């Protein structure tokens, strides 16, 4: 986890971990790691064990010991053998066991996509198949695991057909008393005590061997390293880390205490200038001028914390109830809170009730206002929801609640009809800042992308400023 | 005696099954007997063909360990083969409700670690089950042979296993 | 409530510190290293 | 053998304990086997339906009202609305009142305890479940895009052509940002779709359901998380391309609509009006009219 509080957001983005894997890492290879260091001293403690097992051999029936010692010293090759023939099969075991985890939570997920447009069957198959080459791989663990039982019980028997043989024939005729017999048989049983285990001990080892392979390759991964709050000036800012740059040269100026929109096409750095700002993005070149602070923010894509409604609207705050009213009676979730089936203790999330769609957007700014944190970074909120629920998060909430304490707000919305309301408006181009200023300043020189924007809106006859 | 065991059982196949206890009962048997034929010849002291039934029934002791190593084996990949694809086939034709009531973590730690528990960990937790129960059951059996007085000495020893066991279990669960 | 907290070594911060305090003493063979110094 | 009790007991009294303890997963499991059903048959024969049986956008809503489960209250009342053949039509409304499950509606996900929706002159309650979702095509708001490759997000059956993948994504408009890409129509897309934008997820999901070559096309708020300029380009390429065929649509903003045919406005779960938006506009008391002037 410590790895993961400073990870690069671009490793989770750019294939090589997925979240799927992450957890399964906790919930799994550490849980195996746990099993191999419950079971090290019994691999510390198996070859004392073994050789006072054959010199208290020599002392009770003599040389022909030694002559029944062959098989167990006979078991260290078949033992390499079932070692690089189950750590082969193991490999090959966990590579097909996260490809059909993977693909059964992106399936899981994907149930209402899945159905309704009717390639469940055709997802099943490839999640069949993978399964298939996955029972494969387990068909051939499974008949290791069997030759390595039934040596590790069948060595023991031949070692009391090699020596009772060998005893009484005229090699030696010593000792045929009861007392080396049944002495012996007990010498050989507890021989064979710990040969029971070891089979499962060594699959454990190769479990803990893979285990810290994937420990060391997720432990390897790369890093987040004049009222002008946010000053990004000359700076290039890149997705990939061998790639070309998507955030080219922006020179950005946010002003303090006020109200910032950006506004583009899809795909243009829209979010992008946002996690350039968090530095959530490596840098090629260029610099940053903060005030780091605390930042508030709520992203395209709400998060839910698993707890309460309460709980996710004040996120490690203090409850002031009143400014708790003010963030509902700004976010309206007064209507749909009595539609819960308890009030505010209504345990949401993955492992809870499933929400709407626009009450989780509604929820995750409802999280963005209550944070006094001074500078407020949201990514769309009225992409969700409707003409009157933005409408009256455009009345209260912005430009109400955080116009009167001055909290600087950045705004990225794809709906233009709140371009009126502005301090400033960053215009953008495919990576590129288009430019920067507000709306007289707007008309005053790039009248094309004005009246791209008059267009748009509907209001030919309204003067926009 | 939960119903998933009686499903466990069912779903391995009546041939396997009874291959399974079969040969685990004659395997433990040969092992009685390879020691009770140690206790006739080295009690005698007719000479080497009380060396040659030895190894005759050591060799009946050699497969029989064979045949049920390959059953627990062919017992966990068949159980293992089909507990999924049932399951997933009966997740698949599911209703949206049963979706959107219940949490996608519950379903998926279910085909992830119970798959993974009903694939790799179970067999092993079998043989080894397999091979202390009847392995202690034919011990005090034989134990019972040499002498008719620890029966009389094993009920008090019995009752108090069962009365820690019973004592124990609802602090273990 | 009753089972209890822990004591101070098997609390975590403490075999945290155990760790990395293990690999300032220098890779999964570096991972082998620190958890065989760490918890020898 | 005194001795080999003693050695076994406990692996005999703890390999039960792990037996049960591991057996709880198969407890879970069987849990898990004993759900319930969808119910995938049909009561219809399929000999008796035809290959192209959605070839007209005939659809006759005819009294249905849905609920999510039988527990739960009447979700859509008592509507009844005859949606003619080629025609573009939309529906606007507040949120939670019925919008995302008119949709679910066509698809029998959400349950109807009265009346039928008539397709062709097949009731669809009367229909195979496979032969009904293979058949016609919804497009969601929220955009699920799977990983693996573009390709196989596009088509999962291996079955059509990439010209046909080339012009999906031409009337997606995504088409120069997929040729920029150096793997460029099999490329890789991330799980969950955290390669690209959320608009972009969503661009691919509308070129997903664009490449199905149905005839009954119905939309979700799926202009709601892009770009305007992208959504006025889109409407006008989506409307020029699949002229024929019968175009439902939830608007999120209510300005496209405007160049639907005919509109429905839902509030509280019931047509309040069934007319042309330009006699919608012009009575000036209506819901759809302080719609399209509370918005600009
Ligand atoms: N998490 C990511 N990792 C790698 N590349 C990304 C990621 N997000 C976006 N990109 C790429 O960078 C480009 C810019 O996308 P960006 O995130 O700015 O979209 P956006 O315009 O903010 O989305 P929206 O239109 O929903 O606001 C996109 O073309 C996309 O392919
Ligand atoms: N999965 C669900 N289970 C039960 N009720 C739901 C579900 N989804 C939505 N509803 C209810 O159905 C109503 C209609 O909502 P919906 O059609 O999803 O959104 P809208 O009409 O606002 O776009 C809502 O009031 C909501 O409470
Ligand atoms: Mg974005
Ligand atoms: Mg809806």
């Amino acid at each position: 986890y410590n790895k993961i509080m400073h990870l690069s957001t671009s490793n989770l983005s750019m294939g090589e971990m997925t979240a799927g894997q992450i957890c399964n890492l906790v919930a799994i290879d550490t849980n195996q790691l746990m099993w191999f260091f419950f079971l090290c001293p019994n691999l510390w403690a198996m070859p004392v064990q073994i050789i006072v097992g054959v010199i208290l051999l020599y002392y009770i029936l003599g040389v022909s010991a030694l002559i029944g010692a062959a098989v167990i010293i006979l078991l260290a090759p078949v033992q390499y053998f079932v070692a690089t023939k189950l750590s082969q099969a193991q490999r090959s075991t966990l590579e097909y066991s996260n490809e059909r985890l993977k693909q059964t939570n992106e399936m899981l997920r994907g149930i209402k996509l899945l159905k309704l447009y009717a390639w469940e069957n055709i997802f099943r198959t490839r999640v069949e198949t993978t399964r298939r080459k996955e029972m494969t791989s387990l068909r051939a663990f499974a008949i290791y695991t069997s030759i390595s039982i039934f040596m590790n019980t069948a060595i023991p028997i031949a070692a009391v057909l090699i020596t009772f043989v060998g005893h009484v024939s005229f090699f030696k005729e010593a000792d045929f008393s009861p007392s080396v017999a049944f002495a012996s048989l007990s010498l050989f049983h507890i021989l064979v005590t710990p040969l029971f285990l070891l089979s499962s001990v060594v699959r454990s080892t190769v479990k803990a061997l893979v285990s810290v392979q994937k420990l060391s390759e997720f432990l390897s991964s790369a890093e987040i390293r004049d009222n002008c709050c946010v000053q990004i000036m000359g700076g290039y800012f890149t997705w990939t880390p061998d790639g070309i740059p998507t955030l080219s040269n922006i020179t950005i100026r946010i002003p303090r205490g006020q109200l910032t929109m950006i506004v583009g096409q899809v795909g243009c750095g829209k979010s992008s200038l946002l996690l350039a700002a968090l530095g959530e993005m490596q840098k090629v070149s260029g610099a940053v001028f903060w005030s780091r602070g605390p930042v508030a923010y709520a992203s395209q894509k709400p998060w839910l914390l698993n707890a309460t409604v309460e709980e996710n609207i004040i996120f490690e705050s203090p409850f002031n109830k009143q400014r708790y009213k003010m963030v509902i009676e700004a976010c309206s979730l007064q209507p749909d809170i009595d539609i819960l089936p308890h009030g505010d203790q209504t345990q949401i999330g993955e492992r809870g009730i499933n929400l709407s769609g626009g009450q989780r957007q509604r929820i995750s700014v409802a999280r963005a206002l209550y944070q006094h944190a001074n500078v407020v970074f949201l990514d769309d909120p009225f992409s969700a929801l409707d003409i009157h629920l933005s409408d009256h998060l455009m009345q209260a909430g912005i430009l109400e609640l955080l116009r009167d304490d001055k909290r600087t707000v950045v705004l990225v919305t794809h709906k233009l009809q709140y371009l009126p309301h502005a301090d400033w408006i960053i215009a953008m181009k495919d990576g590129t800042i288009q430019r920067e200023g507000t709306l007289k300043d707007f008309q005053r020189s790039e009248c094309q992308l004005f009246e791209h924007w008059k267009t748009l809106m509907n209001r030919q006859d309204q003067e926009l400023e | 005696p939960w119903r998933a065991c009686a499903k466990y059982l069912s779903s391995a196949g009546i041939l396997l099954l009874s291959l399974l206890v079969f040969s685990q009962l004659l395997k433990h048997m040969v092992l009685v007997a390879i020691d009770y034929w140690l206790a006739k010849w080295t009690d005698s002291a007719d000479q080497t063909v009380y060396a040659m039934v030895f190894t005759v029934l050591c060799s009946l002791g050699i497969v029989l360990c064979l045949v049920t190593s390959v059953t627990v084996e062919w017992t966990g990949l068949k159980v293992a083969k089909r507990l999924h694809r049932s399951l997933l086939n009966r997740i698949i034709l599911a209703p949206m409700r049963f979706f959107e009531t219940t949490p996608l973590g519950s379903i998926l730690n279910r085909f992830s670690s119970d798959c993974n528990t009903i694939d790799q960990h179970i067999p092993s937790t079998l043989e080894c089950l397999s091979r202390s129960t009847l392995l202690c059951v034919s011990a005090l059996a034989v134990i019972s042979y040499v002498t008719p007085v620890f029966l009389v000495a094993l009920l008090p020893l019995a009752i108090v296993c069962y009365f820690i066991q019973k004592y124990f279990r609802v602090a273990s669960r | 409530r009753a089972i209890g907290k822990l004591p101070i070594a098997m609390r975590a911060l403490t075999n945290y510190q155990r760790l990395c305090e293990a690999f300032d003493a220098q890779g999964a063979r570096a991972i082998w290293q620190a958890l065989s110094h760490a918890f020898g | 053998y005194a001795l080999m009790v003693s050695n076994y007991l406990n692996w005999m009294v703890r390999n039960l304990a792990d037996m049960e303890l591991q057996l709880g997963a198969v407890k879970r499991i069987h849990g898990l086997l004993k759900t319930e059903a969808e119910s995938y048959e049909g009561l219809l024969a399929p000999s008796l339906i035809p290959k192209n049986w959605p070839d007209q956008g005939k659809i006759q809503i005819q009294n249905l009202s849905v609920r999510y489960d039988s527990s739960l209250k009447p979700v859509l009342k008592h509507v009844n609305a005859l949606i003619a053949p080629g025609q573009k039509i939309g529906i606007c409304g507040r949120t939670g009142s019925g919008k995302s499950s008119f949709s679910l509606a066509f698809f029998r996900m959400v349950d109807t305890f009265e009346g039928h929706i008539i397709i062709d002159g097949i009731d669809i309650a009367k229909l195979p479940l496979h032969t009904l979702r293979s058949r016609l095509s919804i497009i969601l708001q929220d955009p699920v895009l799977f990983s693996g490759t573009i390709r196989f997000n596009l088509d999962p059956e291996r079955k059509c052509s990439d010209s046909t993948l080339w012009e999906a994504l031409e009337i997606a408009q995504l088409k120069l940002v997929v040729k920029a890409l150096p793997g460029g129509l099999d490329a890789i897309i991330t799980e969950g779709g955290e390669n690209f934008s959320q608009g972009q997820r969503q661009l691919f999901c509308l070129a997903r359901a664009f490449v199905r070559k149905t005839s009954i096309f119905i939309m979700d708020e799926a202009t709601a998380s892009i770009d305007m300029a992208t959504e006025n380009i889109l409407q006008k390429v989506v409307m020029t391309a699949f002229a024929d065929r019968t175009v439902v649509t939830i608007a999120h903003r209510v300005h496209t609509i405007l160049s639907a045919d005919l509109v429905i406005v839902l509030k509280r779960g019931a047509i309040l009006e069934f007319d042309k938006p330009e006699k919608l506009l012009s009575r000036k008391d209506s819901v759809f009219a302080s719609f399209v002037r509370a918005d600009k």
